[PDB]
C-alpha cells in the first residue's frame, strides 16, 4: 500500500503503514514496510511481499560488500542503480530510497517497476494509497519545511492515504533520515 | 459413403456404395439404401451423414409427391434440383444439413439429367459426379474413359473400373454397389453389383 | 488401481485387483498383479497408472537390493517407506499417477501409504489406496476389529475386496490376498 | 488444516489439527504438523503434504548439520531464511516456533516465500477460525499455562468450524531449555 | 451399457445387460433396459438412462393414441420413424423389434436420428463384442436353445471383455404373440 | 589429471605409505569397545584448547578421531557429516556406522586414485552405534577399513597398542574400561556412545572423577 | 448455477418398511451454514423424500412436487401411488433438462415393504433395495451392500435395521468431511411415519 | 461496482440484534464511508445486505412495493420465502447475501443462489468467518442486551482489523416489542 | 474524466473539465460534461461518451414528460432515481445529481456503475481524476463555506485532478447552482 | 492396422494386418511388413504410426542383435520385453512412440512367450492379444474359441473367424495378412493367408 517522503530542511522524512493484507484480508499487520538497508539510507518498499523481501536481503548484502570493500558508506545513489539493474531481471516490486550521502546530503529515489527517476526537490509517493495523496500533497508542498513542519505532512498525508484505500494499512512507521547523524522514530497511530 | 452418377444420351446411370458406418472407426451397418426413388423418372442421391440424408430425403420426397399429387404435370427434373437447392439452401448457415447428393433424372423434353449439389447448397448441370471422399479417385477415371455418345453398358463397365479402383486404394468398399439405371420407360437397379 | 492393507495381530494382509484394462475400462488383461515382494518382511503394492507402476517397482527393486548388498541388514520398513516419498517428489511428472500402499514387520506391523507425490500416511492400522478407495474405507472403516486371527481377517479383507470390487466397473476379477507371518506366507486367489 | 501458536511469557507454544484430508475423503486419521526441527524450535506447515514433508525434511537437515558444524544453537531466524528462500525459488505455509538469544520468536511463512515475526499465528482453513478466537482472548506475557487451554480453544474451533479441518489436537511448548510436546492435547 | 437384439426362426429376440452406472462408479445392477410399447413391439435403450427413458414412455403415449385411434397394432417402422421424427430435433441411441410382417422386423434408431433396418443390432458401450459372436457364431437362421444360448453367450463374452456393461442377463424371445423373459445372473461355470 | 601417486618397481605405493608414516609421527588416540559401549580417547599457554577435541559428532551416536593432520580431519570430517546427512535425507533413518566407514572409505579412496593430489595425511577412529551394536572402526589412509575391539593410532604406539585387551578379560563394563584407557593413555579427552545412544564427552572435571 | 452439497440422504426398505435417514449439516464449498438443516421433506401421505443437491434446488423442487401431489390429491381425492409420485419427477426433472437441476433425489414410500425410488438428476428413476446419494453414498453403499445382501458369502429386524443405518452413517462423517453429525432419522411402518432426531 | 462486505444479526428472548459498518467501497477503494445497508421493511421485520450494492436496492425497492399492498401483516417468514423465492427465479443473477430478520423471533439468510436457512444468528460476508465463529462461540439465549450488543461488537471489534473492508463505524438495529429501533449512533 | 460537486453555504456547486480523449489521443476538446437535465438540476455525467449521452436525452424526456404532467418541477431525487432504474437495465456510466428543490433546498445525488447513494452534507466526485481529489477534497470540506470560498475549493480541485491525471481537461465548467433563482457560471481556464 | 497375437504349448503365431494407411481416409499403400524378426525365436508386432513403429522397431532391432553379438546367451524374451518396455517408457510423457506391440517368442526354459503392450508403456504376458480399433471386434472371438491345449491349426482356424470378422464388419481389411509362427526350429510365415 502506501509508501511516501518528503525532503524536510535538511533530510529525508519516510513514511510507510503497514497492513500486508493478504488476498483482500489482512494477515500480517503491524509489519514494517520500511527498512534498513544500511543506516546511511532506508528503502521503502511495496508490491508483492515475498519478490520484496528477497530483493531487499539481496540489495542488502551488495550493500555491505560495498560497504566494506571501501571502507566509506556506499552513496545511496549507487544503492538505487543497484535496485535498478537488479529488478530489472519476472520479478516485481516498487520502492523508494531515502538517505543520508555526505557526497549528496539528501535525496529520494523512487524505482518504478523496472526503471528509477529522481526528486531531488520533491517527493515520492507510490502504492496504491498513493494515488489519493500525490495531489493532496503536491499542494501542500514547500521545500523550506524542518521536521517539526514536515512531520505533520507526512502524518496526515498517511492517514487520508489508509482512509479511503482499503489495502493501507493501520499502524504506520516514519523514519526522519537527519542529515547529522542518528534519525530515529517510533510507531504511531491516528484515523 | 462414395456416391457416383453418369449421364448419357442412351442413359443416366446413378452407381452409389451401400455400406453405413454407425461409428466412423467401423461400417458396422450395411446394403442401406442411399437412393431415393422420387419421380417415375428421378432419383435422388444422397450422402453424408444417414440421418440428414434421410430427414431431408423423405421431405424431398413428400414435397415433391404432393407437388405432382397436386398439378397435373410432373415436376420437371431441373425444378426438382432447383427446389431441393432451395430447400437444403433455406437453412442459415448455422443450420444446413451435412448433404451430398446427385439429382438425377429423365425429362420429356429435355430428356436425361443429372445435378451435382453439395453439403453447402452449390450445385450444377454436369455428364458425371461423384461424392464422398472416393471423389477424388474415381473422377479422373469417369474423366478418363467417358464417352459423351456411349452405349449404357460400357458405362457399366466404367463403373466396373471406378469400383475395382476404390476396393483397392480407399476405404476398402467390396460389397455389392446398388445402382438405379434410367430409361426411357424406367428405372432398373442392380444391387448384385460388384 | 485397487489395493488393502489389513494388519493384525500377529499379521499384516495385503489385497488388490488382478485387472489391469484399458481405456474406457475395456479388460485388456485380468492377470495384472501389483503386489510386489521386495523383501520377506516388505512388501508394496502400487496403483493408478500401470506403467508408472512397473517403473517404480523396478526403481525400487534397484535400490532396495542395491542397499541390502551394500548394507547387510534387510531393509527396514521406515526407511523403504521414508525412501518411497522421497522418490517420488523428485517430479510429480514421472509417474501420472501412482499410489502405493507399503506393508510388512518391522515384529510390530507396519503399513504406510504414500501419495503420488510422496505425501505419507504412516498408519497403525489398514490403508486402501487405489480408484476404488472409497468403497474400501468405507467397509474396512466398520468392518475392522484390532486384532484377528489371520483366517478372520483373511475373511475380513476378503469382505472389503468382495464388497468393493461389485461396486466399482474398474474392480478386477480375482483377488492377491496375502496374509503373513514373519515365518510363513500364504497367497491366494478369491473369486 | 488450521494451526495455532502463540508466545507466552517465556515460551513459545504451538499446537495443531491431526487430521489429513484428500480433498473429499479424509485420507488420514492422524498425521504431524509439528515436526521438530531442533530442541528448542520447531515447525507447523500447513498445505500440501508432500512439499511440506519435502521442505521440512531438507529444512531440518541443514539445520541440524548446520548446528553439528558450528557451536551456537540454531538461533531461530536461520530457519526462516533457509525455508523463505529455498519457496522463493519457486506451495506450504508454514508456522514457526523458536526460543533463542533473543526472545520466544515465532515466523509465519507465506506459500510465496514472504516471512513475518508474529505475537501469535495461524495458517490454513482454519486460519480465519482462529483469527476470530484467538485475537479476541489474546494478552502479551499470558501465563504459559494460558497458553496451554488458550491455543487448544482457538484451535478446537478451527476444527469444528471448518469442513476442511477436524480430529485430534496436539500442543508443545518450546521453552529455550527445552520442548515440551505432547502427542494427542485432546 | 450392452444391448443385443436378432431374428432367427422363430422370431426375434432381445437380450441386455442390466447394469447401469453413472461414472465408474455404479448406480444401480437391477436397472432394467428393456422396455415395452405396443403389446407386440418392444425397444432397448441404450445411452443415458434419463433421456432414453423419456422418448420410451413418451413412444409409448404417441403409439398408444395411434393405436386407439385405428383401433389396431401399428407397424413397426411407424414406431421407428416416429423416434426418428422427433429425436432429429435434438442423446441415445436405441433398438426396436416387433410383429407386422410375417417376420420381425428390427431397426435401430440413432440419438442422431439415424434410422437402419436390418438383422442383428447391438448397442452399448460393450456392442462390439457380442457384435463379433454375431456373425461368427450366427451366420443364419437358427433354433430357440440354439438362440438363448447363443445370447446368453455373446452377452457373457460381452460382459467378461467389457467393465462398463455386466449385471445380470436378460433375454427376452418375442413369440408372434407377444413375448417371454428370462434373466440370470454369473453364469461363467 | 596425473595421479601423483605410481606404483613402485616393488608394487606398493610409496606415497601411501608416506601418509602412513606421518600418522605414525602423528598424535595418539585409543578406541575401546566394551560388550555395553564403547569409549575412544586421545593425548590432546594462551590456547583456550576448550575448542580444540579430535574428538567430533557426526551424529548423535558416531564420533571421530584422526591422528595426522588437523586440517584435513577437517575436511573428511565435514564430507562424513554430510554423508550422515545426505543418507539421513535419503532414506528415514540414522546411518550405520559401517555404512559410513564404507562412504569415508571410498572418499579417501579416490584422492589416493584420482588426479593431482595428496593422499589423506591420517587414520581415523569412528565409535559408534546401530542397531546390531556398538562399534568401532579404523580407518587407514589407503582405504583399508577395518574392524576393531580396540585401537591405536599416534606416536610410539608400538609398545601402546598391547595394553588395551585387559579390559575384555573382566572389565567390559564401561566404567572399569575406563581404566582400561586412561592407563593405557598413561592434555587429554574422551568420547563415550554408553547404552544410551547419545555420546558426549566428559569434562575435565568428570576427568578427575576417575583421576582418583 | 450449480453448488455441490452434501445431504447424504440415504433410504433403506425392510421387509414390512422403509427408512430414510440423512445428515442434518448444510455446507458451502469448506463452511458449514447451519448446523441443522431439512435434507428431508415428507411427502403428504404414506411416502417421504430426500436430496442431496445446492439447496435452492432442493427445497423448490420439493416445493413444486410437494403442490404437485396436494393438487393431484384435491383433485382426484385421491392421495398418490408411490409410482405417480416418482413417474412424476421422472417427469418434472426431464422437463428441465437442458438446464438440469442439480438436486439428485430419493423417494421411499409403502404401497399397502417399501417401494422406493432414488435416482439421478434427470429422472433416471430406479427402485432400489436401498438407496444413497450425497457426496456420502459412494463410502456407504458397500456397508449397505454387506450387512442385508450376502453375494458372496434376519437382515430387517427393525433394531437390527436402524443399528445398521446408524453405524453406516455415523462411520460416514469420520471418512467425509461434508457429512454432518447430526442425522434424521425417518421410519414409514404402514401406522405412519416415525421421525428421530438421533445423532 | 459498490459492495458491503458484511452483516450480522443475532438474537435473544428480548428482541433481536442486527448490525453493520456503513462503508461501501468502490473497488479497491472506498467510496461511501456512510452507505446504509440495513433497511427496514416492516415495523417488525428488516433486511440486511452485504454484496453488490445495486442489486440490494434493487431487492429492497421490490420487497417494498411487494409490502405496501399488505400493509395480517406480511411475516418475515413471507417475506423471506418471497425473498428466496426471487433469488431463484433470477437464478435460471443479483449478488447478495440478503438476511431477513424481526418478529417469535425470526432469522432467515439467503446465498446468491437462493439456498436459504433459518438459525439462532446468521453472519453475512467475510463476517461469517471472522466473526460468526467466535459469535458462534459465546453465543447464549436469553442474552440480556448488554451481554449480546457488548459480544456483536467484540465480534465487528475482531471484523474491522480482520477484514480487508470493513468501516471504523456501525449503523446498528434492534427489534423490540416496542417496534424496531434503528440506532442512528455509530461507532 | 474528473466531476465534482460541492455544496456551498446554500446551494450546489458543480464542476468538469471537458477533454473527451478519445482512444488516448484527444478529439472533442472544450465539450461539455456537466448537462442541463433541467434549469433546477443539471447532471454532470462521464463514462461511456455514446451511453452517456443516450442516457442524458432519456432522463431528459422522462424529466419534461414529469415537469408538465404535474406542473411542479420534479424533484431531483426523482431524477436520480429514475437514472438509477433506467442504467440499472451492458449500458454504462457514472453520473452525479445536483440542483434546487423546494422539497430540499441543495443536495447532491451520485450514481455508480448501477445503483445510488446521496451524500447531503458532503461532496461528490467520480472519474478518473476523481481518485486524487477524494483526499485533498475531503481535507479541506468545511460546511459553513459561501460560494465566493468554496469557488476556490472547487476550482483548485478541479485543477489538481487535471495536472496530474491524462484524460482529464483543459477548459472546465462549473455551476454555481444557487438556492435562489438562476445559478450560471461562465467557462474559465488555469494549469 | 489391426494386430493379433495368440500363445499355446504348440505355438505363437502373430498374425497381423498388411495395410498401411497414408491418409486415414484411405489405405494407399500396402502388403506392409508390420513384424520385425528380432530374433532366432522372436518376433515383434508393432502398430500405429508407420514411422514410429519403424524407427522403433529398427531401434530395438539394434540393441537386442548388438546384445547377442556381444555376450553368448541369446537375448530371453522376457528381458527382450522388458528392454522394449523401458525404451517405449524412457521417453517422458510429452515424447512416447504412438506404438503398439506385441512381442512373441521362444524359450530354452519357458518356452513360448507372449508381450501385449501399449502406446503407454503397458504391458503383460497374456494368451492371446490385439491391437487396433480391430481389438474390440477379434477379442470376444479369441477369448471364445481358444483351448490352452489346442493344436496350431485349429487356431489358424480361429485367426480365419477373426479375419472374415474384421471384414464384414470393420475398417473393411480384406487382403492377405501375414503371420509368424513360432516353431522349436524356426518362424513360419504366411503372407498369402486371407
Ligand atoms: C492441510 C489441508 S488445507 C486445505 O488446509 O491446506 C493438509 C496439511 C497436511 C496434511 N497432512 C500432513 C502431514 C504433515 C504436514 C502437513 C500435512 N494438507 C491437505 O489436506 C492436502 C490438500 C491440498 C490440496 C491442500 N491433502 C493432500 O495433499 C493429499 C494427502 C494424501 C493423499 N493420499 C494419502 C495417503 C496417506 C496420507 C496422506 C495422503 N494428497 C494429494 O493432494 C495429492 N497430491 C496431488 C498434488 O500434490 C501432490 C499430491
Amino acid at each position: 500500500t502506501t509508501i511516501i517522503g518528503i525532503i524536510y530542511d535538511n533530510g529525508v522524512m519516510l513514511a510507510c503503514d503497514s497492513r500486508t493484507s493478504s488476498g483482500t484480508f489482512i494477515s500480517n499487520k503491524c509489519s514494517r514496510k520500511i527498512n534498513r538497508i544500511n543506516e546511511n539510507l532506508y528503502v521503502c518498499r511495496s508490491g508483492a511481499s515475498a519478490h520484496s523481501q528477497k530483493i531487499i536481503e539481496i540489495i542488502k548484502h551488495y550493500c555491505v560488500s560495498m560497504k566494506n570493500e571501501n571502507r566509506k558508506k556506499g552513496r545511496f545513489h549507487e544503492g538505487e542503480t543497484i535496485y535498478d539493474e537488479t529488478t530489472y531481471d519476472f520479478l516485481s516490486c516498487a520502492l523508494i530510497f531515502g538517505g543520508y550521502d555526505k557526497i549528496k546530503k539528501q535525496q529520494l529515489y523512487a524505482v518504478n517497476l523496472n526503471g528509477s527517476i529522481i526528486e531531488k526537490h520533491d517527493f515520492a509517493v507510490s502504492g496504491s494509497g498513493s494515488i489519493y495523496i500525490q495531489s493532496y500533497l503536491q499542494d501542500k508542498y514547500k521545500k523550506f519545511m524542518t521536521k517539526k513542519e514536515c512531520f505533520n505532512l507526512i502524518l496526515n498525508c498517511v492517514k487520508y492515504a489508509m482512509h479511503n484505500d482499503n489495502s493501507s494499512g493501520g499502524l504506520i512507521r516514519i523514519v526522519n533520515i537527519t542529515k547529522s547523524f542518528v534519525e530515529e522514530f517510533t510507531v504511531v497511530n491516528t484515523q | 459413403d462414395t456416391l457416383i452418377g453418369l449421364r448419357g444420351n442412351n442413359f443416366v446411370v446413378l452407381a452409389a456404395d451401400t455400406y453405413s458406418i454407425n461409428s466412423i472407426i467401423k461400417l458396422k451397418n450395411d446394403d442401406n439404401t442411399k437412393f431415393y426413388d422420387i419421380h417415375g423418372n428421378k432419383c435422388l442421391l444422397l450422402g453424408g451423414s444417414i440421418g440428414d440424408r434421410l430427414q431431408f430425403g423423405e421431405f424431398i420426397r413428400k414435397n415433391v409427391h404432393l407437388y405432382q399429387y397436386q398439378n397435373n404435370t410432373d415436376m420437371f427434373v431441373k425444378s426438382f434440383a432447383f427446389f431441393t437447392r432451395k430447400n437444403l439452401a433455406y437453412y442459415l448457415r448455422r443450420n444446413p444439413f451435412e448433404v451430398n447428393c446427385l439429382i438425377a433424372g429423365y425429362d420429356k423434353k429435355d430428356g436425361y439429367q443429372l445435378y451435382w449439389c453439395d453439403y453447402l447448397s452449390n450445385m450444377d448441370s454436369v455428364n458425371k459426379g461423384a461424392h464422398g471422399y472416393g471423389a477424388y479417385l474415381v473422377s479422373a477415371i469417369l474423366d478418363k474413359y467417358y464417352h459423351e455418345n456411349l452405349t449404357v453398358d460400357e458405362a457399366l463397365d466404367i463403373f466396373k473400373l471406378c469400383f475395382e479402383e476404390l476396393k483397392k486404394r480407399f476405404l476398402l468398399t467390396q460389397i455389392n454397389y446398388e445402382l438405379r439405371i434410367m430409361y426411357d420407360n424406367k428405372v432398373e437397379t442392380q444391387y448384385v453389383t460388384v | 488401481g485397487c489395493v488393502l492393507g489389513m494388519s493384525g495381530s500377529n499379521c499384516v494382509a495385503i489385497a488388490c485387483d488382478l485387472r489391469l484394462g484399458a481405456n474406457t475400462f475395456t479388460t485388456v488383461s485380468t492377470k495384472f498383479s501389483k503386489i510386489f515382494k521386495m523383501n520377506n518382511n516388505v512388501y508394496v503394492g502400487l496403483s493408478g497408472l500401470a506403467t508408472d507402476i512397473q517403473t517404480l517397482y523396478e526403481i525400487l527393486r534397484y535400490r532396495v537390493n542395491l542397499y541390502e548388498v551394500r548394507q547387510d541388514a534387510e531393509m527396514d520398513v521406515e526407511c523403504f517407506a521414508n525412501m518411497l516419498s522421497s522418490i517420488l517428489y523428485s517430479n510429480r511428472f514421472s509417474p501420472y499417477f501412482v499410489n502405493p500402499i507399503v506393508v510388512g514387520f518391522k515384529y510390530e506391523p507396519y503399513l504406510t501409504a504414500y501419495d503420488l507425490i510422496g505425501a505419507k500416511c504412516e498408519t497403525r492400522d489398514f490403508v486402501v489406496n487405489g480408484v476404488t478407495s472409497e468403497q474400501l474405507f468405507g467397509m474396512c472403516e466398520s468392518l475392522y476389529v484390532k486384532d484377528q486371527d489371520e483366517n478372520g481377517l483373511f475373511e475380513t479383507i476378503s469382505q472389503c475386496l468382495l464388497s468393493a470390487l461389485d461396486r466399482d466397473c474398474i474392480s478386477g476379477w480375482g483377488a492377491e490376498v496375502l496374509v503373513l507371518t514373519p515365518e510363513k506366507i500364504i497367497k491366494k486367489k478369491l473369486k | 488444516t488450521t494451526i495455532c501458536g502463540l508466545v507466552c511469557q517465556n515460551a513459545v507454544i504451538l499446537g495443531a489439527d491431526t487430521r489429513a484430508t484428500e480433498g473429499p475423503i479424509v485420507a488420514d486419521k492422524n498425521c504431524s504438523k509439528l515436526h521438530y526441527i531442533s530442541k528448542n524450535i520447531w515447525c507447523a506447515g500447513a498445505g500440501v503434504a508432500g512439499d511440506l514433508e519435502h521442505t521440512t525434511l531438507w529444512l531440518q537437515h541443514n539445520v541440524e548439520l548446520h548446528r553439528l558444524n558450528t557451536n551456537t544453537q540454531p538461533r531461530v531466524s536461520m530457519c526462516v531464511s533457509r525455508l523463505t528462500q529455498e519457496l522463493f525459488k519457486y506451495v506450504c505455509a508454514i508456522v514457526l516456533g523458536g526460543v533463542d538469544v533473543n526472545g520466544p520468536q515465532l515466523y509465519g511463512i507465506h506459500p510465496h516465500g514472504s516471512s513475518c515475526l508474529l505475537p501469535f499465528t495461524a495458517l490454513g482453513s482454519g486460519s480465519l477460525n482462529a483469527m476470530a478466537v484467538l485475537e479476541a482472548k489474546y494478552r502479551d506475557n499470558m501465563t504459559i499455562e494460558e497458553g496451554k487451554n488458550l491455543v487448544c480453544e482457538a484451535i478446537c474451533a478451527g476444527i469444528f468450524n471448518d469442513l476442511g479441518s477436524g480430529g485430534n489436537v496436539d500442543i508443545c511448548v518450546i521453552t529455550k531449555d527445552s520442548y515440551q510436546h505432547i502427542r494427542p492435547y485432546k | 451399457t450392452t444391448t443385443l437384439a436378432f431374428k432367427f426362426k422363430d422370431g426375434i429376440i432381445v437380450a441386455v445387460d442390466s447394469r447401469a452406472s453413472m461414472g465408474s462408479f455404479i448406480s444401480s445392477q437391477n436397472v432394467e433396459k428393456i422396455i415395452e410399447i405396443n403389446k407386440n413391439i418392444l425397444g432397448t435403450m441404450a445411452g443415458g438412462a434419463a433421456d432414453c427413458l423419456y422418448w420410451e414412455k413418451y413412444l409409448g403415449k404417441i403409439i398408444k393414441i395411434y393405436e386407439l385411434r385405428n383401433n389396431e397394432k401399428i407397424s413397426v417402422r411407424a414406431a421407428s420413424t416416429i423416434l426418428s421424427n422427433i429425436l432429429y430435433q435434438y442423446c441415445c441411441g436405441i433398438i426396436l423389434s416387433g410383429y407386422d410382417h410375417t417376420g420381425f422386423n428390427m431397426f435401430y434408431v440413432d440419438d442422431s436420428g439415424k434410422k437402419v433396418e436390418g438383422n442383428l443390432f447391438s448397442c452399448g458401450s460393450g456392442s462390439t463384442y457380442a457384435y463379433s459372436i454375431l456373425d461368427s457364431a450366427y451366420d443364419y437362421n437358427l433354433n430357440l436353445d440354439q438362440a438363448v444360448e447363443l445370447a446368453r453367450n455373446a452377452i457373457y463374452h460381452a460382459t467378461f471383455r467389457d467393465g462398463g456393461s455386466g449385471g445380470k442377463v436378460r433375454v427376452f424371445h418375442i413369440h408372434k404373440n407377444g413375448y417371454d423373459k428370462i434373466i440370470e445372473g454369473e453364469d461363467v461355470f | 589429471s596425473f595421479s601423483l601417486t605410481t606404483f613402485s618397481p616393488t608394487g606398493k605405493l610409496v606415497q601411501i605409505e608416506y601418509a602412513l608414516n606421518r600418522v605414525s609421527s602423528s598424535s595418539p588416540a585409543l578406541g575401546i569397545r566394551a560388550k555395553n559401549g564403547v569409549i575412544i580417547a586421545t593425548e590432546k599457554e594462551l590456547i583456550e584448547e576448550n575448542s580444540i577435541f579430535k574428538i567430533q559428532q557426526i551424529s548423535e551416536h558416531i564420533g571421530i578421531v584422526y591422528a595426522g593432520m588437523p586440517g584435513d580431519f577437517r575436511v573428511l570430517l565435514k564430507r562424513a557429516r554430510k554423508e550422515a546427512i545426505r543418507y539421513s535425507l535419503q532414506y528415514g533413518s540414522e546411518i550405520l556406522v559401517k555404512e559410513l566407514v564404507k562412504i569415508i572409505a571410498s572418499i579417501v579412496q579416490e584422492f589416493t586414485q584420482t588426479g593431482g593430489v595428496r593422499p589423506f595425511g591420517l587414520s581415523l577412529l569412528i565409535c559408534g552405534v546401530d542397531v546390531y551394536g556398538y562399534h568401532l572402526y579404523q580407518i587407514d589412509p589407503s582405504g583399508c577399513y577395518f574392524n576393531w575391539m580396540a585401537t591405536c593410532v599416534g606416536k610410539d604406539y608400538q609398545n601402546n597398542m598391547s595394553f588395551l585387551e585387559k579390559r575384555y578379560n573382566k572389565d567390559i563394563e564401561i566404567e572399569d574400561a575406563i581404566h582400561t584407557a586412561i592407563l593405557t593413555l598413561k592434555n587429554i579427552e574422551i568420547g563415550v556412545a554408553y547404552d544410551n545412544k547419545p555420546f558426549k564427552i566428559l569434562t575435565q572435571n568428570e576427568i578427575k572423577d576417575y583421576l582418583i | 448455477p450449480y453448488i455441490d452439497n452434501g445431504g447424504t440422504v440415504i433410504g433403506l426398505t425392510g421387509k414390512d418398511y422403509v427408512i430414510l435417514a440423512a445428515d442434518t449439516r448444510l455446507s458451502l464449498s469448506y463452511s458449514i451454514y447451519t448446523r441443522f438443516c431439512p435434507k428431508i421433506s415428507k411427502l403428504t401421505d404414506k411416502c417421504i423424500i430426500g436430496s442431496s443437491g445446492m439447496q435452492s434446488d432442493i427445497k423448490t423442487l420439493h416445493s413444486l412436487l410437494q403442490k404437485k401431489i396436494q393438487l393431484f390429491v384435491l383433485e382426484h381425492s385421491h392421495y398418490p401411488d408411490i409410482h405417480v409420485i416418482a413417474r412424476l419427477l421422472c417427469v418434472i426433472l426431464y422437463s428441465r433438462r437442458f438446464f438440469p437441476y442439480y438436486a439428485f433425489n430419493i423417494l421411499a414410500g409403502v404401497d399397502e415393504k417399501g417401494v422406493l425410488y432414488n435416482y439421478d438428476s434427470v429422472g433416471s428413476y430406479c427402485e432400489a433395495t436401498h438407496s444413497c446419494v450425497g457426496s456420502g453414498s459412494q463410502l456407504i453403499l458397500p456397508i449397505l451392500d454387506n450387512r442385508v445382501e450376502q453375494k458372496n458369502q434376519t437382515n430387517f429386524n427393525l433394531g437390527d435395521d436402524i443399528n445398521f443405518v446408524k453405524d453406516a452413517i455415523t462411520s460416514a462423517t469420520e471418512r467425509d468431511i461434508y457429512t454432518g453429525d447430526k442425522t434424521l432419522i425417518y421410519v414409514i411402518d404402514k401406522m405412519g411415519i416415525n421421525v428421530n432426531t438421533l445423532d | 461496482v459498490v459492495t458491503g462486505t458484511s452483516v450480522i444479526a443475532i438474537k435473544y428472548k428480548h428482541g433481536i440484534m442486527i448490525a453493520a459498518d456503513r462503508k461501501a467501497s468502490y473497488g479497491s477503494y472506498a467510496k461511501f464511508q456512510n452507505v446504509e445497508r440495513i433497511f427496514k421493511i416492516n415495523n417488525k421485520t428488516v433486511m440486511g445486505f452485504s454484496g453488490e450494492l445495486a442489486d440490494a436496492q434493487y431487492l429492497h425497492e421490490l420487497l417494498t412495493r411487494k409490502n405496501i399492498n399488505n400493509l395480517d401483516m406480511y411475516t418475515p417468514q413471507h417475506y423471506h420465502s418471497y425473498v428466496s423465492r426471487v433469488f431463484y427465479v433470477r437464478k435460471n443473477p443479483l449478488f447478495n447475501n440478503i438476511i431477513i430478520a424481526g418478529i417469535d423471533l425470526y432469522i432467515g439468510f439467503v446465498d446468491m443462489h437462493g439456498t436459504n436457512f433459518c438459525d439462532d444468528y446468521i453472519t453475512t460476508g467475510y463476517a461469517r468467518y471472522f466473526a460468526l465463529t467466535l459469535l458462534r462461540d459465546h453465543y447464549k439465549d436469553n442474552m440480556t442486551e448488554e451481554e449480546a450488543r457488548i459480544l456483536i461488537n467484540e465480534c465487528l471489534r475482531i471484523l474491522y482489523f480482520r477484514d480487508a473492508t470493513s468501516s471504523n463505524f456501525i449503523q446498528i438495529v434492534k427489534v423490540t416489542s416496542k417496534g424496531v429501533e434503528y440506532e442512528e449512533p455509530y461507532i
